[PDB]
């Protein structure tokens, strides 16, 4: 059973290169699977960058002198590896990078015409981020109010943050939104609850945000 | 390179409904040299039929691929939970290969116009010298909305952005997030926020406001 296990999440500067790594799992040898690269900008559809077919390697014209593509057989400790180098990243580069495998083996399948195929294994992919942000936590403000409260959780660099409300013990009506990217480069997000107006005055509403990538942990009592 | 165009952008369907999605592609393709994937949000494609009509190892056989011409259909029979998410079509005729745009199936449901809320930038924001005014639009169907800023009147054009949550899975309604952002200075300079929604479920564009102070 193949599995494809991507190298993780990197957050790069403008200017820089970059190599992204993929461990075929189940795969014998590149010498009877292709490798296909390709990327997905974020809302957007899926672009081929470039493939490593019977060891031969090679780029599509808006990647070619750009873009480095290898492979190698491995054993014992590794299974086979491809890598797909990256040079002179720009903020048009910031994708999810997917590596990806099809069998060459039977020139009859029909996932392959000469070169140009199908893709039937997909790799989790890699998200590549371009940015000169540097790690920064968020601050944290409250959205004070069948009623409606929440949290606003501003400012801060690179994801994720998480949300949970009264330490996990009210869940339902609870709305976390998609970070936003800001024109400061920053991320921001909100989350919200529906609560009964009634009780607004009897029951406690606290968000608990946590920041990893720069240790943050607040806590935010939200109050009428 | 090949042009793929796919048809249509989004569509509403029940569990148990037949869905077509279509595939114009720019040149005729002899060898019927096109695959369909599946991606579900948060996740990889997976490959569901190639050559057209061939089904891959393991796929369920409510799902069948059909040509006419330079167009390429995707039909889904017995349409089921796991189904939703987003449809691509790709050509491996010639290089290199190319992907649609891609076609969102989502869960039908009956209209359910937005509770509409509207929070003032906090004390604690304002102290630290910034301004966020939100609206929220909460558990609507269809997604479909619009939402404008006024302050003192006056439309507000390029400071706000805006946020969507993925389909509830219970209720199937979506949510929105719309976040006006300013100086702390003009915020403090102007009397009256609004924020003003359209929507199928609203029979008359409604308006939350607040004037700075209250
Ligand atoms: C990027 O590569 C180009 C050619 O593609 C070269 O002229 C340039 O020096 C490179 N930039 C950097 C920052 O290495």
């Amino acid at each position: 059973q193949i599995h494809l296990v991507q190298s993780g999440t990197e957050v790069k500067k403008p200017g820089s290169s970059v190599t992204v790594s993929c461990k075929a799992y189940g795969v014998n040898t590149f010498g009877l699977y292709a490798v296909n690269w390709v990327r997905q900008a974020p809302g957007q559809s899926l672009e081929y960058i470039g493939q490593i077919w019977r060891w031969k390697s090679s780029a599509s014209h808006h990647f070619r002198g750009r873009v480095l593509i290898s492979a190698v057989d491995l054993t014992g400790s590794s299974p086979p590896i491809s890598s797909l180098e990256i040079k002179n990243l720009t903020s048009d580069d910031t994708a999810v990078y997917f590596c990806t495998t099809t069998s060459t083996y039977d020139k009859w399948s029909g996932l392959h015409h000469d070169g140009v195929m199908a893709f039937s294994s997909w790799g989790q992919g890699t998200l590549i981020s371009v940015s000169a942000a540097s790690t920064k936590g968020p601050s944290v403000f409250p959205l004070a109010p069948t009623a409606a409260l929440g949290c606003l959780v501003k400012d801060y660099f690179p994801e994720p943050v998480t949300v949970s409300w009264n330490s996990g013990a009210l869940t339902s009506g609870v709305h976390t939104f998609p970070a936003v990217l800001q024109s400061s480069g920053l991320y921001s997000l909100s989350s919200v609850v529906t609560v009964p107006s009634s009780s607004l005055g009897t029951q406690t509403y606290i968000c608990n945000v946590n920041h990893k990538p720069s240790n943050t942990k607040v806590d935010k009592r939200v109050e009428p | 390179d090949i042009q793929m165009t796919q048809s249509p952008s989004t569509l509403s369907a029940s569990i148990g409904d037949t869905v077509r999605i279509s595939c114009r592609a720019s040149q005729s393709i002899t060898g019927n040299w096109v695959a369909w994937y599946q991606q579900r949000p948060g996740k990889a494609p997976r490959l569901l039929i190639y050559r057209g009509a061939a089904l891959l190892g393991g796929v369920p056989s409510r799902f069948s691929g059909s040509a006419a011409g330079t167009d390429f259909t995707l039909t889904i029979g017995n349409l089921q939970a796991e189904d939703f998410g987003t449809f691509y079509c790709q050509q491996y005729d010639t290089y290199p290969g190319t992907f649609g745009q891609g076609t969102k199936v989502e869960v039908k449901r009956t209209v359910a116009a937005p509770s509409v809320f509207i929070f003032p930038p906090s004390d604690e924001q304002l102290k630290s010298g910034t301004a966020s005014v939100v609206c929220l639009l909460n558990n609507f169907y269809p997604r479909e909305a619009k939402v404008q800023w006024k302050v003192d009147n006056a439309l507000q054009s390029g400071n706000s952005q805006e946020s969507v949550t993925e389909q509830d899975s219970k209720d199937s309604t979506y949510s929105l997030s719309s976040t006006l952002t300013l100086s702390k200075a003009d915020y403090e300079k102007h009397k009256v926020y609004a924020c003003e929604v359209t929507h199928q479920g609203l029979s008359s564009p409604v308006t939350k406001s607040f004037n700075r102070g209250e």
